RNA sequence: GACGGAGCCAGCGAGUCUAACCUUGGCCGAGAGGUCUUGGUAAUCUUGUGAAACUCCGUCGUGCUGGGGAUAGAGCAUUGUAAUUAUUGCUCUUCAACGAGGAAUUCCUAGUAAGCGCAAGUCAUCAGCUUGCGUUGAUUACGUCCCUGCCCUUUGUACACACC
RNA sequence: UAAUUGCGAUAACGAACGAGACCUUAACCUACUAAAUAGUGGUGCUAGCAUUUGCUGGUUAUCCACUUCUUAGAGGGACUA
């Protein structure tokens, strides 16, 4: 392994995981597939990170939301209402002690379970506005697949937001019961009954 | 194989340093530790009353250290604090100057600060040897 | 956008038509060339004369114009 | 004697000064140990040089850090510039230029810019609005 | 522009009449070109001198001294 | 031979300017040490008030600002030479003080 | 389900009235010659890859 | 004339090369990316050389650079009226020469290593000696002096050193340096003049310009020869010294041509990829071997290359 | 998330002469504040303005509760000639509505919004205001003329105080 | 085109104001000039621990050296290359 002392300590957990393999915090990035088509070169892991706060420029052209890791993308939408707008460290703590829920509640990877997530929360047909004089109707439209992955992280945490506003449960845990639901879709995340609420109105509206 | 408090933690030397200051206890504390607020900017008193005031001893003692020479107008604008006016925004307030003095003179009478000239408190030789060798025990605590 | 003026459109037109032996294809030395045979009294107007001067000389290789 | 240099990082008004000079192989930031400065989770943040290039090639530098002004976060993206620019630096003015250039392949393979700061600057703030681009509310009626 | 700070005087003055005081407004552009100090253009005259021209063929030869 | 200190002033840069460019110049045709001047930061007085003189229209704010640049140079030099300096470098606008320690 | 993975060739032009549905010319990602145009709400570019549950609706201009 | 690899390592026109005489493995590139990298050849099917030192120093474009014989003192003149002495190894200025009013257009250091010369922007020569005393300035070109070249004078170090110089007011001026005053004038060509270049043994001139022909001088008779046309734009001008050719770097890629005699020897074109026919990429700097076996050839897309002299078939 | 400890980081600026300004440091005081000195006409001294939000460890625990701090009573100080319809500051006690806000409607495209404090202005005293500054820093467009309007052209007009 | 901004067309030609240009500020300069009223490094004196060189400090008449960070002035840089 060939570990290298100094004075300074730098200690041989570090040392050794991310000499080795750049990870997350101790997190393998490898050996993760996004499962189902049509969200590949959106959802962002294929470059890893260390720790999703970075000061990466994301809003200046039109699509480097796009090329931001998704991780990021989770903290940052961790991040909302006037409270808490501002307090991205404390995001990356709730999204590492998220994480850790989701290891502890099943052995796989966690970056996979936020991966299916996503894919199974975005909203493959929405709806959009018609002029149509008199009732003012809505149409059925598809959705752009960047579309889909942000609609997808905005219901999550939208979800976890209203699901622990008043209760024991604190928001790590409640983010990770959500992930764990979206990723095995069983009629109970906030997240996919949205998905499943503007799926049927897109059906009847078509 | 070198040793100093910049070398080893904040907490962890501020609670074995507070530890230590509760095992020896020659600390001739004010009889109103229990009263105080530590600031008007508080509105709750301490909840560790048997070792706040040796866990400010322990915080001033290091920041004698750290710095080259700072007096109670320093210590009381660096542990005031964000006071509550009510329905008016919060502004900053400075701390106790009675428990800062108290904690200073207490820290001078053991022998750990003393006066320091164009005004001011500095770190002593038995206070910088004592706050070295449990910052080394600190270092070594480890199995 | 980046439209040039008639300022600069002017000046470099007259500098084309009468310093054409002389001028070069690239910026810089273009821009010293037009520092030296051009009492201009602005840094960033120079650097605009100058660039649509090899703008006008990458035209004029490329063929005959109008203008 | 002492073969040292100078270098340093800046984000919004952080400046971080790192001396960096042929030594045991030590990296301290305000005279104490990189493995104590107090971000909490940025600890990963300022190893990202050290660790990116391999610690291989710090094993015989002594990297200091003087930082100034900004707020915790300036000063932790400003320590990562100088451990990484002060690294650039010193394989520029001594040792060989593959070297140097793949540690530059890596850094800008990977990078958050890192040897490049970042031109975000704050606006000025505007009357008519407690913020730089925001304006008081207006009522109509 | 700073050319109007740079070349333009103005002036005003309140002239007293029998009904209600006149407001005088005078503003006076100098020329450029007869300054003697600071600048001698507005920033946007490029003025260009023009050059001098010589027979090509020249007769190709060498001076000795 | 005494040791003192110039210190100059103004509002004006380019004045400002060449009476430090006549100091230095005359300094140096006199060498002392060599005594290249010191720049400090410049302050910036700031007054921020209304336009309107009522109170009516839009709340438009006007900052005027006026500019000190303060400079000074260190001399040691004879009695008559800190004189000839003194009285000869003199232009409007700039103050020129100086202090014998 | 009949879930279709469709894949862009072209973008034709921004409608709707608030303008923000796309129109776009799509390929199906089985057929080369088989290729319609679709309404998208999202923002899109050229080499993407849709999702349609039903692919012959043939919609034209928002009002 | 084979390409024997590419050599990247740049970001901008590579302007100048030059190689040492006392070691024969290392290569100078001073380019538009401001910087001046020191190269040790390798001999490898592509990577014919690696970098192995960078220098910077500069706040603009550097345009010339110049070794002494030996390869301990490297000038470089630089667009920010800059003049600078460094060593090789371990790389610190030794020294550096301002008093130019404007950019700086070439410098050269005699044969014994004891004086510079350098020709720049504002119409002017300096000459200076090692330590940065300004010896003396030339005047005389009412234009733009595009660039000196030094040229030695007979065995054993006689007591003269002669100098050539060009000027964009269609002047060359050949100089003597022993009480600083002018010897020979040379007029005659068509339009703007770029490059020259003088013999190894010192009494030929090669010069050039813009509309592609080449004249030929002769100090020792002080005469005129001929003149060549390349049909384009001719940037760099070269001596192949023990084989005594003429290499022109020109705006389509290489001309190299033979004295004895008078015939054309190679339209040198380099494989380009990518680009459209009205956007080829041109050439911008030339320079020979210390035997002249090696012409290295800088190219405007960050790209030095060589191809070695080897016979036709 | 409130509290309690510790950790601990800015920038824009202002300041006394015939006046009494910004105040360090020492001491008394729970606190506000007081007193003895000191530095500064100022990149030097106040001031590293050791700011707050944050970070860590702990108490609390879905309870209008340790959330929230209005409305009240008593007392102690400071400024001022003078505080009574409390100038403000501090201490204890009192501990109300408020459980995320209907029709409507404002601002905003990046270091921007938003959160967070600080300085200056008015100033003997009094910021919940304004003008600046820095700290932490998202989402979502990269479009359209549907609503509100604007510019140009054509067209119609019984309008010209001009579609009110 | 942000722009009666330009290309062009053309009973119009040649101009003018405005826009732009300009000025201030924020960004870059390990290139210049500098600087105990800004710093940095070394040297002395001195304090701890380790002692094996070291690490963290303090020090105004201890000097010496420098300007990377800090201030400015003169410039350079981007002109869509
Ligand atoms: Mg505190
Ligand atoms: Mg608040
Ligand atoms: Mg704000
Ligand atoms: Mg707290
Ligand atoms: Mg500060
Ligand atoms: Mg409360
Ligand atoms: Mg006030
Ligand atoms: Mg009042
Ligand atoms: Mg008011
Ligand atoms: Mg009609
Ligand atoms: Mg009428
Ligand atoms: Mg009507
Ligand atoms: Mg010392």
């Amino acid at each position: 392994f060939t570990p290298v002392v100094l004075a300074t300590p730098i200690p041989e957990e570090v040392q050794q995981a991310q000499t080795e393999i750049k990870l997350f915090n101790k997190w393998s990035f490898e050996e993760v597939e996004v499962k189902d088509a049509s969200l590949v070169d959106y959802v962002q892991v294929r470059q890893p990170i260390f720790v999703a706060h970075t000061a990466g420029r994301y809003a200046n052209k039109r699509f480097r939301k796009a090329q931001c890791p998704i991780i990021e993308r989770l903290t940052n939408s961790l991040m909302m209402n006037g409270r808490n707008n501002g307090k991205k460290l404390k995001a990356v703590r709730i999204i590492k002690h998220t994480l850790d829920i989701i290891n502890v509640l099943t052995d796989q990877n966690p970056i996979q379970v936020v991966v299916d997530a996503i894919t199974n929360t975005g909203p493959r047909e929405d709806t959009t506005r018609v002029g149509g004089g008199g009732a003012a109707r809505r149409q059925a439209v598809d959705v752009s697949p960047l579309r889909r992955v942000n609609q997808a992280i905005a219901l999550l945490t939208i979800g976890a937001r209203e699901a622990a506003f008043r209760n024991i449960k604190t928001i790590a845990e409640t983010l990770a019961e959500e992930l764990i639901n979206a990723a095995k879709g069983s009629s109970t995340s906030y997240a996919i009954k949205k998905k499943d609420e503007l799926e049927r109105v897109a059906k009847s509206n078509r | 194989p070198g040793v100093s408090v910049r070398d080893v933690a904040a907490q962890d030397f501020i609670n074995a340093y507070a530890s230590f200051l509760q095992r020896q206890g020659k600390l001739e504390v004010p009889g109103y530790v229990d009263i105080v607020k530590t600031s008007s900017g508080n509105e709750m008193p301490p909840q560790d009353a048997e070792g706040w005031f040796y866990k400010r001893a322990a915080s001033v003692a290091r920041h004698i250290y750290m710095r080259k020479q700072v007096g109670v107008g320093k210590l009381n604008k660096l542990y005031g604090g964000a006071k509550s006016r009510g329905v008016r925004p919060y502004k900053h307030i400075d701390a106790s100057g009675s428990i800062n003095r108290k904690v200073l003179q207490a820290l001078e009478k053991i022998g750990i600060v003393e006066i320091s000239p164009k005004g001011g408190r500095r770190i002593s030789e038995n206070g910088q040897r004592d706050l070295d060798r449990i910052a080394a025990q600190t270092l070594e605590e480890d199995e | 956008g980046r439209v040039r003026t008639k300022t600069v459109k002017r000046a470099s037109k007259a500098l084309i038509e009468r310093y054409y032996p002389k001028l070069t294809l690239d910026f810089q030395t273009n821009k010293r060339l037009c520092d030296e045979i051009a009492t201009i009294q602005s840094k960033r107007l120079r650097n605009k004369i100058a660039g649509y001067t090899t703008h006008l000389m990458k035209r004029i290789q490329k063929g005959p114009v109008r203008g | 004697a002492v073969p040292s240099v100078q270098t340093f990082g800046k984000k919004k008004s952080a400046t971080a000064v790192a001396h960096v000079k042929a030594g045991k192989g030590l990296i301290k930031v305000n005279g104490s140990p990189i493995t104590l400065v107090e971000p909490e989770i940025l600890r990963f943040k300022v190893y990202e040089p050290l660790l990116l290039v391999g610690l291989d090639k710090f094993s015989n530098i002594d990297i200091r850090v003087r930082v100034t002004g900004g707020g915790h976060v300036s000063q932790v993206y400003a320590i990562r510039q100088a451990i990484a620019k002060g690294l650039v630096a010193y394989h520029q003015k001594y040792v060989d230029e593959q070297s140097k250039n793949e540690l530059k392949k890596a850094f800008t393979s990977y990078d958050r810019t890192l040897l490049i700061a970042d031109s975000r600057r704050p606006e000025p703030k505007k009357f008519g609005g407690k913020g730089a681009r925001s304006r008081f509310q207006k009522s109509y009626r | 522009g700073q050319p109007v700070n740079d070349f333009i005087d103005t002036a005003t003055r309140h002239v007293l009449m029998r009904q209600g005081v006149l407001g005088i407004k005078v503003k006076i552009m100098r020329d450029p070109a007869k300054s003697r100090t600071g600048p001698k253009a507005l920033p946007d005259a490029v003025t260009i001198i023009e050059p001098k021209e010589e027979e090509p063929i020249l007769a190709p030869s060498v001076k000795d001294y | 031979i005494i040791k003192i200190r110039i210190t100059l002033t103004s509002t004006k840069v380019k004045q400002l300017e060449n009476v430090s460019s006549n100091i230095v110049k005359n300094a140096e045709q006199h060498n002392l040490v060599k005594k290249g001047p010191v720049r400090l930061p410049t302050k910036v007085l700031k007054i921020s008030t209304r336009k309107t003189p009522n109170g009516e229209g839009s709340k438009t704010w006007e900052t005027y600002e006026m500019r000190i640049h303060k400079r000074y140079i260190d001399l040691e030099a004879p009695v008559q030479i800190v004189k000839r300096i003194t009285q000869i470098t003199i232009e409007p606008g700039v103050d020129v003080e100086v202090v014998v320690a | 389900t009949p879930v279709t993975l469709a894949k862009v060739i072209k973008v034709l032009g921004r409608t709707g009235s608030r303008g923000g549905v796309t129109q776009v010319r799509v390929e199906f990602l089985e057929d080369t010659s088989r290729t319609i145009v679709r309404n998208v709400k999202g923002p899109v570019r050229e080499n993407d890859i849709l999702v349609l549950m039903e692919s012959e609706r043939e919609a034209r201009r928002l009002r | 004339l084979v390409l024997r690899g590419t050599l990247e390592g740049h970001n901008g026109w590579v302007t100048s090369l030059a190689t040492s005489a006392g070691q024969p493995n290392l290569l100078l590139s001073a380019s538009r990316d401001k910087t001046l990298i020191s190269w040790k050849l390798t001999g490898d099917d592509q990577k014919f050389g690696v970098p192995v030192r960078s220098f910077k120093g500069h706040s603009h474009i550097v345009q010339d650079c110049t070794l002494t014989a030996d390869g301990a003192y490297a000038l470089s003149a630089s667009w920010d009226k800059t003049l600078r002495l460094w060593d090789v190894a371990t790389g610190e200025t030794y020294q550096r020469f301002v008093g130019h009013k404007s950019d700086v257009m070439s410098v050269d250091i005699d044969k014994k290593a004891s004086m510079i010369i350098s020709g720049s922007r504002d119409k002017t020569i300096k000459v200076w000696t090692i330590k940065g005393q300004c010896l003396a300035t030339l005047l005389g070109h009412n234009d733009w002096v595009s660039q000196v070249r030094v040229v030695p004078n007979e065995k054993a170090d006689d007591d003269s050193v002669t100098i050539i110089s060009a000027g964009n007011d269609k002047m060359v001026k050949a100089w003597n340096l022993n009480q600083f005053q002018i010897e020979a004038d040379f007029i005659g060509h068509n339009s703007n003049i770029n490059t020259l270049t003088a013999s190894p043994d010192g009494t030929l001139i090669a010069s050039a310009g813009k509309d592609g022909e080449i004249m030929l001088w002769n100090l020792a008779a002080k005469k005129a020869m001929y003149t060549l046309s390349a049909q384009d734009e001719v940037f760099s001008l070269a001596f192949s010294p023990n084989r005594y050719w003429l290499a022109a770097a020109t705006a389509t890629g290489i001309k190299v041509f033979s004295l004895d005699p008078q015939y054309l020897v190679d339209d040198l074109r380099p494989e380009f990829a990518g680009y459209s026919k009205a956007a080829e990429p041109h050439a911008v700097s030339l320079a020979w071997s210390a035997d002249g076996q090696t012409l290295f050839a800088g190219y405007t897309d960050n790209v030095i290359r060589v191809w070695q002299v080897m016979t036709a078939n």
